[PDB]
């Protein structure tokens, strides 16, 4: 019942593993999507 | 209140009168005064009048207690277990009996506001109205607006 | 509270010891069997005279039924808290003793059977004239079943059980005051062996806490 | 034979009737003393009733602290279940998720979350289809996933559990989780345990591996509501502790020529060390992975 | 401080009435209170019934075993035969047979379509412990009851009102106390519903059985009324028909409700117990 | 200005007893894993702070007794040492302050 | 409005504000370790941390020495500063101090912190620690980090 | 003045019969003539009403208000009475059944004006009481339902009858 937050139980070594492991996959969604017209587009 | 007292609906006890007519007066008990000034009145209702009521009322067990006290009272209990205490204090012979006539003729039930002057359980012979007890059927029966075999 | 004023013509009438005069030690392995012999028992002898002396009309064969008696009745007072008779029954030193625990308590006890007769172990009697009063004590022995259930302020079930006799060994001291023209024979206090066996067990937990340590403070072994 | 539902009757009055006899081998209320050997509340010694009282039972001696963030006890150095009495005098210790080395507990957790996953697979099939409960593996925690071995029936020999099935085990886990019930233990001897899951024959030849490992053939029986299990070691008090719960993945195993057993996969963690929305989304993807247990 | 003594008197019955108020006394029997005779109060009971009853056999119908057995522990706890008190056993199985056969007569005279389910199941409700309690109650029944326990069980209340009964049975005969069950146990009939007494499931099931003993046909379900069918309030009327003649219709708030409502109004009826049928004839006979 | 009429203690209930005005439920308590006494989560331990506070101020009142005046801070280092220890070699040059008491096992040798 | 206003208004004014940090800064130069209400050692923290670097500039910088002589009300602190302190920091570029908050103070219940130099030799402040890297949450990570980096060397 | 609450702890009941149910006990204590506000005390009575008696101690460990430490006192001497006198097993086996505050004596005071006018205050004492009773806390009951609300509904429609007539 107690509030929590996402690195409240992480460890040191951890808290920069999954800094990186998030920010890695932020980028790659981005960069995922830099050709829309190539992935099926709607009617223009 | 009326709104700041109980009410009840009118009733009877166990159908009195329907088969037969029971008295719900069981029981009533007197306490007079040898030397009080107060018990006069009661004490010549004891002399006169408590013996031809008790006669025409054999269901009810009188019970007479002469004992010192300053305000006589009759106690009348009823067969639904009401109990009722009234003062005879001061009170004439003619007044007591009035009074303990009255308590012969009465339920028992709590002489409080009655909702409505009568009761039944049986108010509809006919058919207790609803919305549809005047309406006319349809054919099929079709809603208003309703499109039939699409 | 210790003491009353100074300089006072009256002062406090005691009518009873604080504690046994010479405690009787039973013999070890005595519980088993349900020169020195005669040292004892003149002693006693001796204490019994004077007795007999304020008292004419004291017999001791007939003390350990009357002692059962007193026993049995002044246990009796604790079930129905009937404490203006347990007055006359045991001492200003046992009646703290059998009350103060129980006052909020419920004490369901009871006299089954007495398993051996009881016996009057020693007589001993006080140094005349302690402040003008004597007092003659007479240690018995008892071997009886007795049943105990004790509940707490709720009726709910504390100690013991209600139906179940148990064997009690326990040599109950008695006191008098021979010099009151009306002092009476009244249980004095109980004689607890060392070899006694431990009491049955507790119905509940106990928890017996550690050391409460302040910050400066460490815990050691 | 029984039906399923007869078989959870019998096998219930069966670890009833033997929970009743150990009880009654007590002498009234004979009394041990416990001391506390933990860091904290140093030199408290609990006097407690033999084979009643439980590690739990010092724990609400101390504070409600203790009972919530205690997982499991330390008694004479052994794992030892908050629920499970306590037999002789002895010193007692409580482990928490957050302990410096919390290893005993991971395992407690990781084996129940397993038995949890056991009771669901059980009930979920149709009762056409049979479903034989195997083993639950002890797999590393590191591992990423709790499994447990079942074999179904030969009719589900083409059919692999679709996501919304998957799913559905997850919401009848989490309906054992919302239920609350604690983890009961019995430590029997082996023929009492063989009489409850005679029916089962992964069970019996289980059964008696363990019995073979002690000298005194005692095995560890544990039971969440009418589900009873046989387990590798000690259990977490309750199923309330998991929090984040989720069936992940179900696995054939090879070979599947001699039987076709299935590796159902889990992965969880308790409210005390509950992940965000993100984190336990990563953890699922690795528990969906196929674990072999060295 | 003010002088006087009447107010301070007054002040005190009421601080006595708030206190017993707060801490209601536990209750005792009637006959434990101030004024009261047992034979006073014996002789009363039948004078109000208007019954004549043998005053013998109407203090035995009172004594209940439970009272024998506890005074004889009463007399050995005291160390006191004299005690040779009979029970009213046997005069309750008496009154509890003839109520029954004279409840079922007046029953099936009344509604002879009544099959021996229903008029049983009637009979029992009239006999039962709810109803027969009530009416012990209100006629002094308990006051005049010598029992072990006080309130008085159900079950002694009811053994001692049939006991009352037999004693009547015995006392006037049979005619008489036809008029006295009449008078006390048919009129708690009054207002009741059929199935508020008869307690039945199915009745659907029921009413097939029943048509197919009349040889008719078997009811056709059919809506005939229907009001607010997609809102959380409907109304449905079902009505039941039989070779395409309407038997019986009944309301209700969804069509399973209304069609077992309808089951319920054939019933009601084929057995003759509709709301508007003849009231019970209470009159002298003639 | 001044109140045209008493407030009733209905509408003062309502006020007083708004839940704005009651006192909320702390959700951020928990227990010191050192010590075992409660703590909040962005808070130190009040007791393992009150037992570093009272270490601190002995060492600091011998601190006192070295320097032995006002304005004679040391230009060195300085190291505590408790009984049974001696001085290491990354210890040499610097103001040894020594306490009569045993090294607390909290309070690790650097 | 107070839109990127970065300093607090204490004391009795701008001046009073100042003597009320050097007076602070010159306890925690002595003792390395003081309490204060929070507020005010969050103020002060940002110029103890610039002192050790003028202190870093040395004892013959002048600009550093009158620096020093002003925000040092003890004389014999300013040798300390340059010989000792600012020595013990020479292989960092910052984060001298540390700052953690305490219980509330009894009497006002003024929020309070405690502020030190690092690498005092008074015995350690009950500094915050994580997890264990073998709770179970970590350890799950661990397993997720393992595997993630076996993947991409393949 | 009145003294009653101190004497519900010398309530001896019955022993229960071997059919009846435990009897959770119940420990009633206070403190007089706290130097504090009834109006202010309430707030902290209030907090706790309900609360386990662990967590009750631990949300007044670390309250400013300083009625909060004179309560949390009355909580553990109450929580240590209760396993000593009155035969509670656990000590954490307690939940707040009552705790309110009550208006204690009060000394009156004068307050010097302007104008050689003059307002008397009051210096205020306050009373405060909590009843301890053994068992876990009850749960709190769960917010009313849609499914409760229209079954309530529905049950008021049907309740409605034929008002002014036979
Ligand atoms: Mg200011
Ligand atoms: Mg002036
Ligand atoms: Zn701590």
């Amino acid at each position: 019942k107690s509030g929590t937050w996402w690195d409240e139980h992480l460890s040191e070594e951890n808290v920069p593993f999954i800094k990186q492991l998030v920010s890695d996959e932020d980028k790659a969604q981005l960069a995922s999507k830099l050709c829309p017209l190539k992935d099926e587009p709607w009617p223009i | 209140t009326a709104r700041g007292t109980p009410s009840r609906f009118l009733a009877s006890v166990l159908h009195n009168g329907l088969g037969r007519y029971v008295q719900q007066l069981q029981r009533l008990s007197f306490s007079v005064s040898r030397d009080g000034a107060s018990s006069r009145g009661a004490r010549e209702f004891v002399e006169r009048e408590v013996i031809d009521f008790a006669r025409r009322n054999p269901g009810v067990v009188i019970y007479v207690n002469s004992r010192p006290c300053c305000v006589p009272r009759v106690v009348a209990e009823y067969l639904n277990g009401a109990v009722r205490e009234e003062s005879i204090h001061c009170k004439s012979v003619e007044e007591i009996s009035t009074l303990v006539q009255k308590l012969a003729d009465q339920s028992g039930l709590d002489v409080i506001r009655i909702r409505k002057p009568f009761h039944t359980d049986n108010p509809s012979i006919q058919g207790q109205w609803h919305p549809f007890t005047n309406k006319p059927t349809t054919f099929r029966g079709l809603r208003p607006r309703e499109v039939q075999d699409p | 509270l210790v003491i009353p004023p100074e300089k006072s013509d009256r002062s406090i009438h005691l009518a009873c010891t604080a504690g046994i005069f010479d405690a009787y030690v039973p013999p070890e392995g005595d519980a088993r069997i349900s020169t020195e012999r005669m040292k004892k028992t003149m002693a006693s002898q001796v204490s019994i005279r004077r007795i007999k002396d304020y008292d004419a009309n004291f017999k001791i064969k007939d003390f350990p039924e009357k002692a059962k008696d007193i026993f049995i009745e002044a246990h009796l007072c604790l079930n129905n808290s009937d404490h203006d008779r347990l007055h006359t029954l045991v001492t200003e030193h046992c009646f703290p003793d059998m009350t103060w625990d129980i006052k909020y308590k419920t004490v369901r006890w009871s006299f089954v059977e007495s398993l051996e007769p009881s016996h009057v172990v020693q007589v001993r009697c006080s140094s005349m004239m302690n402040q003008g009063n004597v007092y003659g004590q007479i240690t018995v022995r008892m071997h009886t079943r007795q049943t105990l259930a004790i509940y707490d302020r709720f009726g709910r079930l504390m100690y013991g059980q209600e139906d179940v006799p148990k064997d009690v060994l326990e040599y109950v001291v008695f006191e008098k005051q021979l010099t009151n023209p009306y002092g009476s024979w009244r249980m004095h206090t109980k004689i607890v062996p060392p070899w006694a066996p431990p009491k049955q067990p507790i119905l509940k937990t106990v928890m017996i806490p550690g050391p409460q340590l302040k910050p400066e403070e460490e815990y050691e072994e | 034979q029984l039906s399923p539902t007869e078989l959870t009757e019998m096998r219930n009055d069966l670890f009833n009737k033997e929970k009743a006899r150990q009880l009654s081998l007590t002498p009234r209320t004979e009394k041990i003393e416990v001391k506390h050997v933990g860091k904290t509340d140093p030199g408290t010694v609990f006097v407690m009733n033999k084979n009643i009282s439980t590690p739990y039972s010092c724990a609400m001696h101390l504070s409600e602290w203790y009972c919530r963030k205690s997982i499991l006890a330390l008694v004479d150095g052994q794992p030892w279940d908050m629920y499970k009495p306590l037999t002789k005098s002895c010193e007692i210790k409580f482990l928490t998720f957050k302990d410096c080395d919390p290893g005993e507990v991971n395992k407690a957790y990781w084996r129940s979350c397993a038995m949890m996953m056991g009771c669901v697979i059980e009930r979920a099939f149709k009762d056409e289809y049979m479903v034989n409960l195997v083993r639950a593996p002890e797999v590393p925690v590191i591992s990423g996933a709790f499994c447990y071995d079942v074999v179904l029936d030969s009719k589900l020999d083409e059919w692999m559990p679709t996501k919304e099935n998957l799913r559905s085990f997850t919401k009848d886990a989490h309906a054992l989780i919302y239920k609350d019930l604690p983890f009961e233990t019995l430590e029997v001897e082996a023929k009492v345990a063989l009489e409850i899951f005679q029916h089962s024959k992964y069970k019996v030849d289980f059964i008696e591996e363990k019995a073979s490992q002690n000298p005194e053939r005692i095995v560890k029986l544990h039971r969440i509501g009418d589900f009873i299990d046989v387990s590798e070691g000690p259990l977490i008090p309750r199923t309330s502790i998991c929090f984040q719960y989720e069936v992940s993945a179900v696995h054939n195993l090879q070979p599947t020529q001699p039987s076709l057993i299935r590796r159902f996969q889990g992965v969880s963690l308790p409210v005390h060390l509950r992940a965000h929305f993100t984190i336990w989304d990563k953890l699922l993807e690795r528990s969906r992975k196929m674990v072999t247990e060295d | 401080v003010k002088k006087g003594f009447r107010a301070a008197f007054r002040f005190q019955k009421e601080l006595e009435r708030q206190r017993l108020l707060r801490c209601p006394p536990p209750p005792v029997r009637r006959s434990e209170k101030p004024n009261w005779d047992y034979h006073a109060e014996i002789q009363a009971f039948g004078h109000r019934l208007q019954e004549n009853f043998s005053l013998d056999l109407l203090k035995t119908a009172f004594v209940n075993s439970c009272y024998i057995k506890s005074e004889e522990a009463k007399r050995q706890q005291l160390g006191i035969v004299l005690l040779n008190l009979k029970s009213n056993q046997e005069l309750s199985e008496q009154g509890t047979s003839f109520s029954q056969t004279c409840l079922t007569q007046f029953l099936e005279d009344e509604y002879p379509d009544m099959p021996t389910e229903g008029i049983k199941n009637l009979v029992d409700f009239l006999t039962g412990e709810e109803v027969v309690c009530h009416v012990a109650r209100n006629l002094a029944v308990e006051q005049l009851t010598l029992s072990e326990e006080f309130p008085v069980p159900p079950a002694v209340l009811q053994q001692t009102f049939f006991a009352v009964i037999g004693a009547l049975l015995q006392s006037s005969g049979p005619e008489r106390t036809a008029l006295f069950i009449r008078d006390f146990l048919i009129t708690q009939m009054t207002g009741k519903e059929l199935f508020e007494m008869w307690k039945i499931i199915n009745p659907m099931g029921l009413l097939v059985e029943e048509l197919k003993k009349r040889n008719v046909s078997a009811p056709e379900s059919r809506l005939t009324r229907q009001s607010g069918g997609t809102t959380a309030l409907p109304l449905y009327f079902v009505g039941l028909y039989c070779d395409k003649k309407l038997i019986a219709e009944g309301p209700g708030e969804t069509v399973l409700v209304a069609e077992e409502e309808a089951a319920r109004v054939a019933l009601r009826k084929l057995y003759g117990f509709t709301e508007n049928r003849r009231p019970w004839n209470y009159s002298k006979p003639k | 200005a001044a109140p045209k009429n008493r407030r009733t203690i209905e509408v003062n209930r309502c006020r007083r007893r708004n839940p704005q005005k009651l006192i909320k439920v702390k959700n951020n308590i928990d227990v010191c894993p050192e010590c075992g006494h409660l703590k909040q989560k962005h808070v130190l331990c009040a007791y393992c702070y009150e037992k570093v506070c009272k270490e601190t101020a002995e060492i600091r009142r011998q601190i006192g007794k070295q320097e032995g005046g006002p304005f004679k801070a040391p230009t060195i280092e300085t190291v505590v040492l408790y009984t049974g220890e001696t001085p290491s070699e990354q210890d040499q040059g610097k103001r040894i302050i020594e306490r009569d008491r045993k090294r607390p096992s909290w309070f690790t040798q650097n | 409005i107070s839109h990127g206003r970065v300093f607090r208004r204490m004391g009795l004014g701008p001046e009073s504000r100042i003597h009320l940090l050097r007076n602070l800064l010159t306890g925690l130069v002595r003792h390395e370790r003081i309490e204060a209400p929070w507020a005010r050692v969050d103020e002060m923290r940002g110029y103890a941390e610039k002192l050790i670097d003028y202190g870093k500039l040395g004892d013959t910088n002048e600009r550093a020495m009158r620096m020093a002589d002003f925000w040092l009300t003890e004389k014999d602190l300013i040798p300390k500063l340059f010989q000792v302190l600012a020595p013990r920091y020479k292989d960092q570029t910052g984060g001298y101090t540390r700052m953690l908050q305490i219980p509330n103070r009894s009497l006002d219940r003024a929020k309070m912190a405690v502020i030190e130099y690092k690498g005092n030799c008074l015995p350690p402040l009950p500094l915050p620690r994580r997890d264990s890297h073998l709770t179970l949450l970590n350890q799950l990570l661990q397993g997720l980090r393992q595997d993630l980096r076996q993947s991409q060397e393949a | 003045i009145s003294r009653k609450w101190e004497k519900k702890n010398k309530i001896v009941y019955p022993p229960q019969l071997p059919g009846e149910p435990r009897r959770p006990a119940e420990i009633y204590h206070c403190r007089r003539q706290i130097k504090y506000s009834k109006d202010k005390m309430w707030y902290l009575a209030k907090l706790i009403r309900g609360m386990s008696i662990d967590q009750a101690l631990a949300q007044l460990e670390f309250n400013d208000k300083k009625g909060a430490k004179i309560i949390k006192e009355v909580l553990l001497e109450a929580q240590d009475m209760a396993v000593r006198d009155h035969n509670v097993e656990f000590r954490s086996n307690l939940y707040i059944a009552e705790s309110t505050s009550g208006r204690g004596q009060c000394l009156k005071r004068i307050r010097y004006h302007g104008r050689g006018r003059f307002g008397i205050m009051e210096k205020v004492y306050c009373h405060y009481f909590v009843k301890l009773v053994e068992g876990p806390p009850p749960p709190p009951e769960p917010p009313k339902t849609a499914v409760a609300h229209a079954k309530e509904y529905i049950q008021q429609l049907r309740s409605r009858t034929i008002v002014h007539t036979l």
